[PDB]
RNA sequence: UGCCUGGCGGCCGUAGCGCGGUGGUCCCACCUGACCCCAUGCCGAACUCAGAAGUGAAACGCCGUAGCGCCGAUGGUAGUGUGGGGUCUCCCCAUGCGAGAGUAGGGAACUGCCAGGCAA
RNA sequence: GCUCAACGGAUAAAAGGUACUCCGGGGAUAACAGGCUGAUACCGCCCAAGAGUUCAUAUCGACGGCGGUGUUUGGCACCUCGAUGUCGGCUCAUCACAUCCUGGGGCUGAAGUAGGUCCCAAGGGUAUGGCUGUUCGCCAUUUAAAGUGGUACGCGAGCUG
RNA sequence: UCCUCCUAAAGAGUAACGGAGGAGCACGAAGGUUGGCUAAUCCUGGUCGGACAUCAGGAGGUUAGUGCAAUGGCAUAAGCC
RNA sequence: GGUUCUCCCCGAAAGCUAUUUAGGUAGCGCCUCGUGAAUUCAUCUCCGGGGGUAGAGCACUGUUUCGGCAAGGGGGUCAUCCCGACUUACCAACCCGAUGCAAACUGCGAAUACCGGAGAAUGUUAUCACGGGAGACACACGGCGGGUGCUAACGUCCGUCGUGAAGAGGGAAACAACCCAGACCGCCAGCUAAGGUCCCAAAGUCAUGGUUAAGUGGGAAACGAUGUGGGAAGGCCCAGACAGCCAGGAUGUUGGCUUAGAAGCAGCCAUCAUUUAAAGAAAGCGUAAUAGCUCACUGGUCGAGUCGGCCUGCGCGGAAGA
């Protein structure tokens, strides 16, 4: 008697590490902040992490939480 | 009918009965009732279950219940199409898997404890056996 | 004081048959959903206020109750 | 006192212990010191009615390996799910 | 279909040559009925519950015991219906 | 250089909490005063300045301690890709992969840059 | 400036009936009947507290459990919509055995008579009327007994309607 | 029609008259910045005050809070002034 | 509904979106033809990745069991109006330990899968963009993972694969999807696949070792049973065991208690030491209550193994329809 759906996001990473991105390349699109900016990267108003430079991605383990940081190498 | 009062959700799926058992050890008492087959023991077997043992002990001992239901388990109004939505819950059924113990005791002698089972098994609907508590 | 429902399950015999008055093919064929009890006076479940069931005419009961 | 044969293996896996256990045999470990966790291979049959005394889990054992003599100590006994039969034992090197 | 059981002793109040009993309203047969039984207006029963049976012509001290108590169930199953 | 203290990183619970002991030339903390800069939706506690007689309780560093937290084999087990099978509401065989929990055990950190102090 | 919420929004503006029906289509989708399943129903069985003076199993057997058949109601739409006419009665049957009588046996809370219950058995047999459109059912009176079902809940290119 | 969760078989996506709930707004501040602060609930004492009023210490630790449903996320606070 | 000669090449889909749409249609996905393009794409290896599913776990979100502890409301002796002393036998949580469960729980967590890079072989370019023309948008079953359903259905709805659909030929008696296997044509040729080798019906009455008495094979459950084979452990055992046979089975007793008639045997209930190789103040029948036969139990003769269960191979009953 309820039946209801809301149409899906197309959320997580979009371009994996290892990927050598272009500038302004969307490296995840996800809704909390499970993955932090790093060097190179910029966050979006919705914690949408996107990039700056150009190059190979790293997915980084840091911080006093472990938190996961995401990185853009120049290579 | 043993029914876990205030729970969270209503009703849920049936799922699957997959892999061995996890209380498998026979604990506290010295002896218990193992489970052999693989099914899906009711709150009423169990309610009647304990009612056919505490007869041949006739009150002495202690008795041990090493299983409960709770999982919703529905059925649909006989007489009405398929669809409409998930039925109303009607009776309470634990899962069982091959090797969980269900009832233990202990403050009775082997030979009386050994025959409590027996009526004991008479009431359930899966296939068991009968195991005594080891030491390490 | 305390008083609880007993409808001895199996002691109350139930038959089925077809429905009357009018309904189409439904009603006259597979109309089977129709029901007709018996509830025998040998089933005595309070003995004594049974033989108050019996004598007492009324309809829906014959002669044997 | 309470001595008995082992043997070692070659294969240690799922498709070895299955297939081994099958056989009547079934597979142990020891492990003690700084020495190699030896993988103990023992006969079934003999150890069901060896760890029904329980004084099996309390005297130091004398297990044998090829001639050479160890003197362990049961630990810990995997037993089986529904089974009166024995799956695996780990004794600690003593 | 419908076995009758009308349990006596339990939650009483009985106090007593010939009988002065009263009867406690906080138990003994639920809301359907205990409505039905606090509406009644004879006199006998209070504004309370505490219904102040006064049986006195069933002179011994037993027999009024459970005449008082038949003046109970009787006053009960005429409520209960 | 052996140790020292403080700032800033790496590595981020083997690195931390609890308990007991312990350090003061210097450093740090505490401490003195607060009409001036500044300050409390009240208050020199916090914040800021000006100083510093006394001290090491507190805080911090260090040491012992596993009293707790944490790390964690070997083997087994669960599961599982593919291919076969059965009694096929679930398991077995071949084969590749292979946990979590638990056990032995480990463990009260390691390292770099800078600045002066120390007996140099 | 539109709850254009039937929310990619047919017009600015729109509710019903048809058994007087009608055409074009569909077994893509119902009603009868068949098929799969067997929840339900029916039958059988396991357990055994208690009842039965005593006594669980002469006769029952609560609490629960395990199957069978495919006669009920259902589920599902797989066949039929360029048609498979559907209740009852009549006529004529016919098969099954989970047997109502006759026959052959065991047990008994079987003295005798008469009974209860289980097992073997399907050869033969297995009412007439009153009331109702009835199946059923109630009743009157019988009979050794007035079986249960399957057979498109047999049978309308056989009748009745 | 739209949003969150689950079903969704560890990328995305994925139905059912499947299982749970919400939206048809609010705010010039609840927005931006700078600076500061960072809980809930419990033990104890104390003017009326007891179940919790205000205040103080202690434990505790984000079980808090975030204009709203739920999930995800947050003290380097997006939490509080 | 019907839509008329032939041959050659390739060859679908029954999905998603939206629709007064749901048996229509539109674009995209998949087919085809032509065009032009980058070792462009696919399988394997190595390498670099994030996932949280299965499993697992129980700190968290809830739920559940037992034990140790434990205030507070109440109950009570009481205040015998509060205050209050005490106990708590009660409802008795909170915390500590020990045990389970979860689609909407996670301090854990694979395998696969998915994305990206490098490397080799291979494939008539299998990848993509562009244009011409489509069809299709009713799917079915089987396998695996589920929801739903009664862990029913050739059921229903998805994911994914396969097959049919649009694919014959052999096999499962018959049998679109099950197993083997992809028909260019011809041959009175040979080798295998699944499956088979007494006859029907082409091929072993084949070779060796064991198994079953039911025609099991050749429909099935709980459950019952000295069926019978294998294997292991245990008990007593020619100071002679098991079972028959030769005998006893006793002393107080009405056993005290209700001693109302209920004498080991209607029932509470408790139950000793004697004669000794042994004998329960009692196993059953029968009894108002007796007795008797006695059974446990204990000595002799015969005179050798035997008793009770455990794990399994295969069977028997359970098992009745037109």
């Amino acid at each position: 008697r309820n039946g209801r759906d809301s149409e899906a996001k197309r959320l997580g990473v979009k371009r994996f590490g290892g990927e050598s991105v272009l500038a302004g390349s969307i490296i995840v699109r996800q809704r909390g902040t499970k993955f932090h900016a790093g060097a190179n990267v910029g966050c979006g108003r919705d914690h949408t992490l996107f990039a700056k430079a150009d190059g190979k991605v790293k997915f980084e383990v840091k911080g006093p939480k472990n938190r996961k940081f995401i990185s853009i190498e120049a290579e | 009918m043993l029914q876990p009062k205030r729970t969270k959700f209503r009703k849920m799926h049936k799922g699957r009965n997959r892999g061995l058992a996890q209380g498998t050890d026979v604990s506290f008492g010295s002896f218990g009732l193992k489970a052999v087959g693989r099914g899906r023991l009711t709150a009423r077997q169990i309610e009647a279950a304990r009612r056919a043992m505490t007869r041949a002990v006739k009150r002495q001992g202690k008795i041990w219940i090493r299983v409960f239901p709770d999982k919703p388990i529905t059925e649909k109004p006989l007489a009405v199409r398929m669809g409409k939505g998930k039925g109303n819950v009607e009776y309470w059924v634990a899962l069982i898997q091959p090797g969980k113990v269900l009832y233990e005791m202990d403050g009775v002698p082997e030979e009386l404890a050994r025959e409590a089972f027996k009526l004991a098994a008479a009431k359930l609907p899966i296939k068991t056996t009968f195991v005594t508590k080891t030491v390490m | 004081i305390s008083r609880h429902v007993a409808i001895p399950d199996g002691e109350l015999e139930i038959t089925a048959i077809r429905a009357q008055g009018a309904g189409g093919q439904h009603v006259n064929k597979t109309s089977t959903a129709i029901h007709l009890r018996f509830d025998i006076r040998a089933s005595s479940l309070p003995e004594y206020y049974k033989e108050r069931l019996l004598a007492a005419s009324h309809h829906l009961i014959s002669s044997d109750g | 006192m309470f001595t008995i044969n082992a043997e070692v293996r070659k294969e240690q896996g799922k498709g070895a212990s299955r297939r081994l256990r099958a056989a009547n045999k079934f597979p142990a470990i020891i492990y003690g010191g700084k020495e190699a966790p030896l993988a103990i291979e023992l006969d079934h049959d003999k150890v069901m009615n060896m760890q029904a005394k329980a004084e099996f889990y309390s005297e130091v054992l004398t297990i044998v390996v090829d001639g050479k003599e160890i003197k362990v100590k049961a630990q810990d006994v995997q037993r089986h799910p529904y089974k009166p039969k024995l799956q695996h034992i780990d004794f600690v090197r003593a | 279909i419908s076995r009758h059981v009308a349990i006596p002793d339990g939650e009483l109040e009985i106090t007593a040559a010939i009988h002065l009993r009263f009867d406690i309203r906080a138990s003994s047969l639920p809301e359907y009925y205990k409505e039905r039984l606090l509406a009644a207006s004879h006199h006998l029963i209070s504004s309370d519950g505490v219904i102040v049976i006064k049986a006195q012509e069933y002179r011994s001290q037993e027999l009024n015991r459970e005449a008082a108590l038949a003046r109970l169930v009787a006053m009960i199953k005429e409520l209960t219906t």
